[PDB]
């Protein structure tokens, strides 16, 4: 697996998002905090260009929203239908497509950054009409009700991936691991670092 | 020839239809009532569901205790039907070339609903574990169970999850990333899905009536269905996939079916076949007003009028959500293998708007068929259509 990766952008929580100006403020205000992060980063990495396929990646999704729905359900109350419909794991991909009017085909994965890149490679290598793939990872920490919950700053990270003249090679993909998007950004932006123990090399 | 064709070397499909191949075929060929009533999913109401009414393995291996759940047990119950022959088959490939792409919309959430209720009612000092309910847990648990070392990851795109997993495995093979891919999906019944879809008024008051004149929503089902794909020939091959996004509404389909029609056409194109060559379509056919009106419009756009046998099987399996596409692919495979029967559509009065199609009213197949299509149209306007052939 060798890829050309470009336009790497890592976004953290912000009081306002420049990229989201193209979305009318009424709908923009109804995006969850995590939806704002993901959509902002997707637009920013695209940088006015387009993609032939979008791979959205999130380990947890919006677990906070699912928790509130579950409280109602487990209290024998009927949950909010708009909350439920925007709580599914691919809700952000659907929100992006509607609010940015971009019907580009997409998928939503629960996996690490490396597997998102593997899915992108497979799309590019097997499909002649797919020449650019956008990969967008996002996550926020788990509700502290869960035993494994650990705080980290919520984030989205996106990049545009193509096949020709690769600058990235993936040499291992069974650990996968902590091989998350933040670790990748650290590796990618360190000009002196050519290899990573998570199985990435620059080329 | 179809350049993206991949062979279905092994397959398994557990659902309300049964747990043995002969039972499942008879359930689809006859007006068997396969759904079950449940009084413990929605408060103050019974629902018909597609329940797997057979025992699950009472144990997960020791090294996988942390991720145990009914959903995983369902998955391992299905996998063990093919595991022995699969291990004999994979011996001749390198371990790093055995890959896994599976879909789910529930993972093990059902197992945490009890603890979360107790948390919300009083015992505010319990520690609930989150990983058994994460979507990625499915592919990683399966990987650990089989000892495979290729990529393993989970697709979670609501109703299209497992159909997209089949298409993903086809790509992995023709991108030279794997020589064998386990694909499919597993969803289990839970309060979250039943009450989530109830709040959208998407559930039928009784048994669903796909394309019916007075249809009133869906029944939810659970299924565990897997396929072992390789580049080698097999009795049935996955030949084409078509994927589109409606970009219309977060929970209602494009009313002209533009996304669904394009997905179906792209599947035909990738398979290198014309609409005329398809002998049967397994509809998405959920029995909501919006879906069936949209879908039959799209079918008429691509296939015309009275040209192709079709049926929904969601009155038999229920709408299995993340697993819908996989269990429906399994049905499509058996149809092509047997050259004998088609799955019955619900015996209902068809909506006059939708009646200009050849709904399967009797199971006998009278002429051989070479290609079959199956549709999955999900939330967020995620559409996929799969084409299978001999």
């Amino acid at each position: 697996v060798t890829l050309h990766l470009a336009h790497l952008t890592l976004t953290h929580a912000q009081p306002s998002y420049a990229a989201l100006e193209c979305i009318p403020a009424m709908q923009r205000r109804r995006l969850s905090p995590l939806a704002k992060l993901a959509l902002n980063t997707a637009i920013s990495s695209l940088d006015g260009r387009s993609a032939d396929y979008i791979v959205w990646v999130s380990k947890y999704g919006d677990e906070a929203k699912t928790l509130n729905i579950l409280q109602d359900v487990l209290n024998d109350q009927t949950p909010s239908p708009t909350q439920f419909s925007t709580s599914v794991h691919n809700a952000i991909s659907g929100l992006y497509s509607i609010l940015c009017q971009d019907d580009t085909p997409s998928t939503s994965l629960s996996c690490s950054w490396t597997e998102g890149l593997i899915e992108a490679y497979a799309l590019l290598k097997s499909m002649p009409e797919i020449k650019r793939v956008l990969v967008v990872a996002y996550d926020e920490p788990l509700p502290n009700i869960y035993a494994e919950a650990i705080n980290f700053p919520a984030y989205a990270m996106a990049a545009v991936v193509t096949l020709e003249q690769p600058n990235l090679q993936i040499t291992a993909w069974t650990h996968t691991d902590e091989a998350e998007a933040p670790a990748f950004a650290h590796f990618w932006q360190d000009a002196d670092q050519l290899t990573s123990a998570f199985g990435w090399n620059k080329c | 020839a179809a350049p993206m064709a991949v062979g279905i070397q092994f397959s398994v499909g557990l659902s309300a239809l049964g747990c043995e191949l002969n039972q499942i075929k008879q359930a689809l060929q006859q007006p068997q009532q396969t759904l079950s009533l449940r009084d413990d999913l929605i408060a103050d109401r019974d629902v018909w569901v597609g329940q797997y009414t057979h025992p699950l393995c009472s144990s997960v291996p020791d090294a996988m205790r942390s991720v145990d759940s009914r959903n995983l047990r369902f998955a391992l119950t299905a996998l063990s039907k093919i595991e022995t022959e699969l291990k004999a088959y994979t011996a001749s490939f390198e371990n790093k070339r055995l890959a896994i792409v599976v879909g789910t919309s529930t993972s093990g959430i059902a197992d945490n609903e009890l603890l979360l209720k107790q948390y919300f009612q009083g015992q505010t000092d319990l520690s609930i574990s989150h990983y058994p309910q994460e979507m990625s847990c499915l592919a990683k648990a399966l990987q650990q169970y089989l000892g495979w070392e290729g990529p393993a990851y989970t697709i979670s795109t609501a109703c299209s999850s497992s159909a997209k997993a089949l298409a993903a495995g086809q790509r992995l093979l023709h991108a030279d990333l794997a020589d064998v891919v386990l694909v499919g999906g597993v969803d289990t019944l839970c309060k979250l899905t039943l009450n989530g879809f109830n709040s959208l008024e998407s559930l039928s008051a009784h048994i669903c009536q796909p394309c019916g004149i007075s249809r009133d929503g869906i029944n939810i089902g659970e299924a565990a269905a897997f396929f072992v794909l390789s580049k080698e020939q097999a009795p049935v091959m996955l030949m084409g996939a078509g994927e589109t996004m409606d970009a219309w509404h977060i929970s209602a389909p494009h009313p002209e079916g533009k996304g669904a029609a394009l997905a179906m056409q792209r599947a035909l194109d990738m398979a290198h076949i014309s609409a005329q060559e398809v002998g049967y379509i397994n509809l998405h056919g959920t029995a909501t007003p919006q879906n069936d009106a949209m879908e039959i419009k799209a079918v008429r756009q691509v296939f015309g009028v009275y040209q192709v046998a079709l049926s929904s099987t969601k009155h038999k399996t229920g709408h299995c959500l993340g697993a819908a596409g996989a269990i429906e692919a399994f049905i499509c495979e058996q149809v092509l293998k047997d050259q004998s029967w088609l799955p019955l559509h619900q015996n209902v009065e068809i909506d006059p708007d939708l009646v200009d199609q050849n709904y399967v009213q009797e199971a006998e197949l009278t002429q051989p068929i070479r290609y079959v299509m199956s549709n999955s149209f999900a939330f967020g306007g995620s559409n996929i259509s799969l084409v299978f052939g001999v």
